[PDB]
């Protein structure tokens, strides 16, 4: 019941899991992050990434959409995709990495 | 904020077996399979601790944990294997993150059901060969009955 | 013009970029993967992950959808999300990691 | 398969300046800004190499590369600065991946346009202060004109 080291695209996606799971396991439901863990990362971890550490709500609602505070199996994903995209085209249509 | 405050301690280290009559036996700290006990102190001994908010249905809700460690069975999504979570010390005030390990227990005489407070259509079903999961119930035995062991 | 080491959720999403970019930079358009790089990974890198190394087409079409054979800025993402999900709940409703 | 086969070598190491009259100057190996040359051997020297498939429009298409290395300007999307890609050695047979660095050149007397073969609505626009990008054109000067330097 343990994903041992993986192939390369797996290396990239597994890596996404482990960090995620470290927080998902913190509070209730070790398989999903709550509104507090989202807010913690968005506020603390995301100021650099998601320059919208205030109204986490909007994004939360889009992910939460089933009125499920638990950012579970690819409900969270929308943000995760917004994440990998944001790092790239944040405002990089001129310059953002340096 | 609004806290869900612990109501009362029911019974503890007692084991529930379903209409298939299978002791909820400990296979792992995340996976559990139902099988009639033969070592007796072999099944996971649960204890019920009720919490209170006016968001049940018509029945009061308790948390199922192993009397020694705080291993709760949580409700994932439909026919998805129960995830046994382990977190030091039982919470006295329940937030909205632990809404999966909450259980609406409807007792009928001797038999009893375990309804998920997270997703209504979920009920804890019992399999003959597979792990004791949760489900929407077609011919899976989502019945339970509490049978204690001798010692 | 260079993303130097990042914060933690960034560490996880940046990591997704770098691997990706290594292939995206291989052929035409260093910001997108072609149908041949998709096929290479799906065939070579994905047999373990995406147990459908044959008809890459279906997934390709879903990503390609604009008849843009360039797996670019979060057109690819759909698969990327399917990726991070698949590693977790492949058929993992009984067992898949061991 | 179907190959797009190189048609003919046009002119090389010649620089294009737009109606703003700004030499396409090399700021980086990924970002380029238009500014009137002052070191002359300062702007990126491009060379045109035509390829042929019957998927142009009404005009024959060439690839713009720096005469020394193979740095092509690729057509991204809307108003997003062109990414200068570097790949050792020029391809002789073009597949469906380099459709961004392909250019439908419509020449009118002295002036000329550069249409994206990837996305039709894209045209290579010129900014007074920013990088020479591609665009849909409202008052951006998506005009060009080929002016050579002396030496």
């Amino acid at each position: 019941m343990a994903a041992e080291p993986l192939t390369e695209l797996e290396e990239s996606i597994e890596t996404v899991v482990t960090t995620f799971f470290t927080f998902a396991r913190q509070e209730g439901r070790k398989d999903s992050l709550s509104v507090n863990e989202f807010k913690e990362l968005v506020t603390q971890q995301l100021p650099h990434l998601l320059k919208d550490v205030g109204s986490l709500d909007e994004k939360m609602k889009s992910l939460d959409v089933n009125q499920d505070s638990e950012l579970k199996f690819n409900e969270y994903w929308r943000l995760i995709g917004e994440l990998a995209k944001e790092i790239r085209k944040k405002k990089d249509l001129k310059i953002r990495k340096k | 904020n609004v806290k869900y405050n612990f109501m009362r301690i029911i019974k503890y280290e007692f084991i529930l077996n379903d209409a298939l009559n299978q002791s909820i036996i400990r296979a792992n700290d995340q996976y559990l399979t139902a099988a009639a006990l033969h070592n007796l102190d072999e099944a996971v001994k649960f204890d019920m601790g009720a919490y209170k908010s006016s968001k049940d249905d018509a029945k009061i809700t308790v948390i199922l944990r192993i009397s020694k460690t705080q291993l709760y069975v949580t409700a994932q999504d439909e026919d998805q294997p129960v995830l046994l979570k382990e977190m030091p010390e039982i919470p006295k005030t329940i937030t909205g993150s632990e809404t999966n390990l909450l259980f609406f227990w409807e007792t009928h005489g001797t038999k009893n059901y375990f309804t998920s407070v997270a997703h209504p259509n979920l009920f804890i079903a019992t399999k003959q060969d597979y792990w004791v999961c949760l489900a929407g119930g077609p011919p899976s035995i989502t019945d339970f009955q509490i049978l204690e062991n001798q010692a």
